[PDB]
């Protein structure tokens, strides 16, 4: 228990989760500014009436969302190259305290492996993962065509964060290798603009056919 | 000298065609069609065809002393249609995009007086 | 002094008195409750209120019903109205309304009663 | 990423088909059309002022037609 009093005491002088206080990161792109909250709080959790905000969205904690997106990731109609991402075994929904400590694993292995705010590395993963361009298929009398449309700001970092997680559920589903590990190297990937990440990826396969519905 | 020549920017419903010219419009420069840029032929009037194509002949038109360019708007003209096709305009914010200064933008479809009949038939192409 | 908190189905109540700083759920040691983040639930009122708060009073409080996150959710919204009352400064007040809202004005949402076609998995809940 | 970002002003309306697109002015903010409005469209939630990120500058939307 001596990690686990350790932790609990460290954050003491307000610090997110344990370690990391936010002071020092900084957000390169200027439409996720007024978006990704930076409130240093203890807890990534509030148990708020977000969804009956209309832009309540905004207040939630990146690290709140980060786990509230980690928690539902299992089962889709996204057979993604025919396969069914579910989680049997002690599935993450409703078990927040899971996932609070899988995020607090993947934070650390984050930190080690990089030596460097994690949460930082999360800000620019989150920039470089978002795409900028999507498809829409809007008619005229019938006659559909794809039209290229701009990407709000929020709808970026949903994508975009709801791709990372995707990955991570992609590299740790039916392998050896645990669901910590998969996020911190999906995350580190999304990081430095490594297209091996699901979450850069996809932001570029986004960027593209909409590339071409012009 | 400022260089400037002429963009004919033929479109119908099926294809667009861009050809640059002296200013004189006797010798030929760049002539690039929408078959050149896409692989189905139900694509070649698009404004993606239309802008690629436009493009490609621009950069080739920059690349031989030209500058500026003036517009020539063209529909099918005669007994055919004269709305022209969506493409053409994709392709003159294309050429406009391409690094060409634009100068007179202008339509020479030719109009007639009274031109000979239609195709189609009495009761119209009965889709 | 006395204090209350209402959460979920987890009921709190809380006596504070003056005291050396002990602070106990149940009469047991606050540092010791074995779910963390339970533990970061009943800790955030009294870290940013200070330490001098934290080790110039006694609490206690007993909390029955509900889960053990929302038996922590409670104990937070109990100690937080007991430093209210302790205290009684506006400043205090306002930081802690600023931090959150939870702790000055409780979380009043409950479960929704279950409705037939498919109870069992939920009120929402209907077959295929 | 040779982006442009640009800052909502107005909103013109629920656009596309199934109005999940929404038509906003914007003006470009940098760029080689400094500060210049075009009617551009939104794909998710947007409000006034938001920062949006554009590839191409000299795409626009048609008016809504009623």
């Amino acid at each position: 228990a001596k990690p686990l009093n350790e932790r609990f005491f460290i954050p003491h002088e307000i610090k997110v989760m344990g370690r990391w206080s936010t002071e020092d990161v900084e957000v390169r792109d200027p439409s996720l500014k007024p978006y990704i909250n930076l409130e240093p709080r203890l807890l990534p959790h509030t148990h708020g009436r977000h969804a009956k905000k209309h832009f309540g969205k905004a207040n939630v904690h990146i690290v709140e969302r980060l786990i509230n997106k980690i928690m539902r990731s299992g089962g889709s109609h996204y057979k993604v190259a025919g396969h069914f991402m579910r989680r049997e075994h002690r599935s993450l929904n409703s078990k927040k305290v899971k996932a609070y400590e899988v995020v607090k694993e993947a934070f650390k292995i984050i930190e080690q492996r990089t030596g460097k705010n994690p949460i930082q590395v999360l800000v620019w993963a989150i920039e470089n993962a978002a795409p900028r361009e999507d498809t829409t298929s809007v008619m005229f009398g019938g006659i559909r065509y794809h039209v290229a449309v701009d990407i709000s700001p929020m709808r970026r970092l949903d994508v975009a964060l709801r791709n990372i997680a995707l990955g991570a559920s992609a590299k740790c589903y039916r392998n050896k290798m645990s669901f910590a590990e998969a996020l911190a190297e999906e995350i580190i990937l999304a990081a430095n603009k490594d297209p091996k990440s699901y979450a850069y990826s996809k932001k570029l396969e986004i960027e593209r056919i909409a590339e071409s519905s012009r | 000298k400022e260089k400037w020549g002429i963009a004919h920017i033929y479109s119908s419903f099926n294809n667009t065609i861009i050809h640059i010219t002296d200013i004189t419009g006797a010798e030929t420069i760049s002539r690039w069609s929408g078959g050149m840029v896409v692989k189905a032929d139900r694509d070649e009037p698009s404004p993606y065809a239309a802008m690629l194509a436009a493009r490609r002949a621009a950069e080739e038109a920059l690349e031989k002393g030209i500058v500026g360019v003036h517009i020539r708007v063209r529909a099918p003209g005669g007994s055919k249609s004269k709305t022209p096709g969506p493409g053409a305009q994709a392709a003159i914010r294309a050429l406009a995009r391409a690094g060409l200064k634009i100068g007179r933008v202008e339509d020479v479809t030719p109009i007639p007086h009274d031109g000979t009949r239609p195709k189609g038939g009495r009761r119209g192409r009965r889709v | 002094i006395q204090t209350t908190g209402k959460r979920k189905t987890a009921i709190a109540r809380a006596v504070i008195r003056e005291g050396k700083g002990r602070v106990r759920i149940n009469g047991k040691p606050v540092e010791i409750i074995e779910p963390e983040i339970a533990r970061f639930t009943i800790l955030e009122p009294l870290i940013l209120a200070g330490e001098e708060i934290w080790n110039s009073v006694d609490i206690d409080v007993k909390v029955e019903g509900g889960g053990f996150m929302g038996q922590a959710e409670a104990a937070r919204m109990a100690i937080a109205r007991a430093l209210v009352e302790w205290t009684g400064d506006m400043s205090l007040k306002e930081k802690f309304m600023k931090y959150d809202r939870t702790m000055l004005v409780g979380d009043p949402r409950r479960t929704e009663p279950h409705k037939p076609n498919r109870s069992t998995k939920g009120p929402r809940a209907k077959r295929q | 990423d040779e982006g442009y970002p640009a800052e909502v002003i107005e909103i013109i309306g629920r656009t596309g088909t199934t109005g999940d697109v929404t038509q906003v002015k914007v003006r470009i903010l940098e760029g080689r059309d400094k500060g210049r409005v075009i009617r551009r469209n939104v794909r998710g939630p947007v409000r006034i002022g938001d920062i949006l990120i554009l590839r191409e500058t000299e795409r626009e939307a048609r008016e809504i037609k009623s």
